[PDB]
């Protein structure tokens, strides 16, 4: 399904980068949850790739990239690949991005992510440089998921009152080039702490938002940076450094990013819920906000509870623009004036229904409506 | 190379300590002030051992506080890592398909430590 998206670079330009794509369908299968993905990634001419890579939730950091455009620098360089509700990000060599696909269940593909990077990079090579004037805290900076997280003690308490702290800092690897820089002009400790100093951290947007706390008590304090723009490109034994200033000081820490599964990539969950008494049971779709009255398209695919087989009589039909509403499914489905499908359940029965259906209107935020049936 | 040409409160990164061999050093901002010139250095081997630092060593003081500085332009120069907003130090990078490739923005404005570099 299409669901545009827009990007812009920040900080500085390093050559690898996460585009974070929570937009496309994802079903809360709790079982099988097979993915077919296809990408596609412009560049200059435009070096069309072949990205396909089909894992279920069980691995979360696979990069199978047979390409078609030629031998493009790098893409999708996995160590958080799946990591977070829908996160796939697209990492290149340290641009115009157009996913194509995540799961099939039907008939519809679509994705967007639009970047205004540089179409082609520029190889960021950086020669082992181990900052001499550095205390090594030896610290283990890693890398949950895709963010940053660390919670390293800052360079030092000189000149604390009346202090333009800056948190100016810098990430190193393999062949890696991105430094974080400190915006919103220069913080000197307001509050006791927790001073929420926003970061730029280089690399991309960052949808979830990245920042560091200055952490300050009493004389010794803390620091907690968060920056988000961290991937595969990362050597396994990489390091980054810490340049916090006052009235400079470095600090090292040893970086080692985790490839391994989320607690979940299924897109959330309404949760709604509704109650029968006759087994042939009925419910209405409610209808979805971003959505307008009129719509080209609009798909309710009803999807079993905990479906240990692969797909089964369960319909995706009933869509707009000349769509089929005979579903091949055991149940049936219809809707009423206004645009809020009354789906029907193929008898129900005395256990919990528990279906799932995501109905993905054009444009729209996709509304998993995972409705449990209640008997009397 | 011998010795790196300090700055003004930055930093000089690691070079061991080498008889003129200095491969590779980095350079940093000063915290609250940010750099405005090329932070990389390496040393270039001359017919002798001993040599000459690549680049320069950079200024490192504010710029302009928070203020921001004209859009630097060539036309032999295209704006990677540069965007319309601007603070303080922040640099852009120029490259062309037919110069230098790097120029800052300082309390003087429209440039840093030198001028929007031309081009072929
Ligand atoms: C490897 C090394 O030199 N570490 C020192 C550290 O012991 C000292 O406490 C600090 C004081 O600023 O300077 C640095
Ligand atoms: C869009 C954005 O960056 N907002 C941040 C805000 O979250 C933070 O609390 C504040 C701290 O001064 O700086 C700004
Ligand atoms: C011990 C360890 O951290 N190994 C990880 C590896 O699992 C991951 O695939 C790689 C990604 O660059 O980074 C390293
Ligand atoms: C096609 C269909 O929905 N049939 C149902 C029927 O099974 C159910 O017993 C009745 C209860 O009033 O409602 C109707
Ligand atoms: C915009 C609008 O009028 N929506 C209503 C919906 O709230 C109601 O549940 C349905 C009943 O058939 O009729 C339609
Ligand atoms: C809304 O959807 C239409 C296609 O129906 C698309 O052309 C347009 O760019 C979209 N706008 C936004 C803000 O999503």
């Amino acid at each position: 399904y299409t669901i545009q998206s827009l990007i812009h670079l920040t900080g500085e330009d390093p050559g690898f980068f996460n585009v974070e794509i929570p937009e496309f369908p994802f079903y809360p299968t709790c079982n099988v949850c097979t993915a077919d993905v296809n990408v596609t990634i412009n560049f200059d001419h435009q070096l069309d790739l072949d990205f396909g890579q089909l894992t279920p939730h069980t691995k979360a950091v696979y990069q199978p990239r047979g390409a078609f455009g030629g031998s493009e620098n790098a893409t999708n360089l996995f160590l958080l690949e799946l990591l977070g509700a829908g996160e796939l990000a697209l990492t290149m060599r340290s641009e115009s991005v157009d996913v194509y696909f995540q799961d099939v269940f039907g008939t519809m593909w679509c994705h967007h992510a639009e970047m205004q990077n540089p179409v082609y990079l520029i190889p960021e090579t950086v020669p082992y440089i181990k900052w001499d004037n550095c205390n090594s805290t030896n610290i283990t900076a890693v890398v949950r998921a895709q963010g940053l997280d660390v919670t390293l003690p800052l360079s030092l308490p000189t000149s604390a009152q009346d202090s333009n702290f800056s948190v100016k800092t810098q990430m190193l690897g393999n062949e890696i080039d991105i430094e974080c820089i400190m915006e919103d002009g220069e913080i000197s400790q307001v509050l006791p702490g927790d001073n929420k100093f926003n970061i730029t951290c280089s690399g991309y947007e960052s949808h979830v938002p990245s920042g560091g706390i200055l952490t300050s008590t009493s004389y010794a304090y803390s620091l907690r940076l968060t920056p988000r723009p961290v991937s595969r490109f990362l050597g396994n034994n990489s390091i980054l450094y810490v340049f916090y200033s006052g009235n400079d000081y470095c600090i090292q820490s040893n970086i080692v990013f985790s490839d391994e599964i989320p607690a979940s990539q299924d897109m959330p969950t309404n949760t709604t819920d509704i109650t029968y008494v006759g087994d042939n049971a009925t419910y209405s779709v409610p209808m979805v906000t971003s959505e307008d009255a009129n719509s080209p398209n609009v798909t309710v695919t009803a999807f079993w509870a905990w479906p240990n087989n692969t797909e089964t009589d369960f319909k995706c039909k009933w869509t707009l623009t000349s769509g089929t509403p005979s579903g091949c499914e055991n149940i049936s489905g219809a809707f009423a004036s206004n645009r809020t499908f009354d789906i029907t359940v193929s008898g129900l029965g005395t256990a919990p229904k528990t279906l799932i259906i995501t109905r993905t209107a054009t444009n729209a935020t996709t509304t998993t409506h995972k409705v449990i049936f209640s008997k009397a | 190379c011998g010795s790196p040409p300090p700055i003004l409160n930055g930093r000089i990164s690691y070079y061991s300590t080498p008889i003129a061999v200095g491969t590779v050093i980095r350079y940093s901002c000063s915290g609250t002030f940010r750099l405005i010139g090329e932070k990389s250095l390496l040393c270039i081997t001359k017919d002798k051992v001993d040599g000459t630092w690549d680049k320069p060593a950079p200024k490192c003081e504010y710029f302009n506080k928070y203020s921001s500085c004209p859009e630097p332009i060539v036309p032999g120069g295209y704006k990677i890592r540069g965007s319309t907003p601007y603070r303080h130090g922040d640099s852009v990078t120029f490259a062309c398909k037919t110069g230098n490739k790097s120029v800052w923005c300082q309390a003087n404005n429209m440039w840093g430590p030198t001028r929007l570099p031309t081009c072929v």
